[PDB]
C-alpha cells in the first residue's frame, strides 16, 4: 500500500 | 496545500497516511481504521467509503466470462444438496395444476441453469433474483412449517454463503 509515515 | 481525509485537515507529517488507490485521496490511519504493521500486510488499499461503493456495485456490474463460469459451478453445488430436491426441475403441471394458476412466474434451477448457458442474465442481481424467487414462490405456496417451505430456508441459507466473495 502507498503511505506517508514518520 | 489540501484537505485529506473524512476529517478534511491538511498534511500533518507525525501522523501516518494510507493511500487510496480507487479515489487516490489520503487518509489518517486512525480514521480508517488500520495501522502502519497492518498496512504492510496488504498491496492495494481501498478507502471505507470506496470499499462500500465495491461492494454495492458486485450485483450491477457486467457479468464477466469467469462470472459466468463461476455461476454454473454455484448452481451445481445447489443441485447436489440434499434440501435441493422441490427446486431441481419446474413443476409439473400434471402432477399440480393450481400450482400454475396462482404462480405465473415459477423458476428451478434447471431453467436457471438454461438461462446461464444462454447468457440470460447480464448482471449477478438479475441471477440472484430468479434465485430469491424459487425460495420466495416455495415459502408464498406452502406453510411455514413445511417441508417445503424449510427447504427453501435451508438452501437459501447455504446459498448465500455460496455467494460469498463472488465477484473479483
Ligand atoms: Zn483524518
Ligand atoms: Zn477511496
Amino acid at each position: 500500500a502507498r503511505t506517508k509515515q514518520t | 496545500t489540501k484537505l485529506y481525509c473524512i476529517c478534511k485537515t491538511p498534511e500533518d507529517e507525525s501522523k501516518f497516511y494510507i493511500g487510496c488507490d480507487r479515489c487516490q485521496n489520503w487518509y489518517h490511519g486512525r480514521c480508517v481504521g488500520i495501522l502502519q504493521s497492518e498496512a504492510e500486510l496488504i498491496d492495494e488499499y481501498v478507502c471505507p467509503q470506496c470499499q462500500s461503493t465495491e461492494d454495492a456495485m458486485t450485483v450491477l456490474t457486467p457479468l464477466t466470462e469467469k462470472d459466468y463460469e463461476g455461476l454454473k459451478r454455484v448452481l451445481r453445488s445447489l443441485q447436489a444438496h440434499k434440501m435441493a430436491w422441490p427446486f431441481l426441475e419446474p413443476v409439473d403441471p400434471n402432477d399440480a395444476p393450481d400450482y400454475y394458476g396462482v404462480i405465473k412466474e415459477p423458476m428451478d434451477l434447471a431453467t436457471m441453469e438454461e438461462r446461464v448457458q444462454r447468457r440470460y442474465y447480464e448482471k449477478l442481481t438479475e441471477f440472484v433474483a430468479d434465485m430469491t424467487k424459487i425460495f420466495d414462490n416455495c415459502r408464498y405456496y406452502n406453510p411455514s412449517d413445511s417441508p417445503f417451505y424449510q427447504c427453501a430456508e435451508v438452501l437459501e441459507s447455504f446459498f448465500v454463503q455460496k455467494l460469498k466473495g463472488f465477484k473479483a
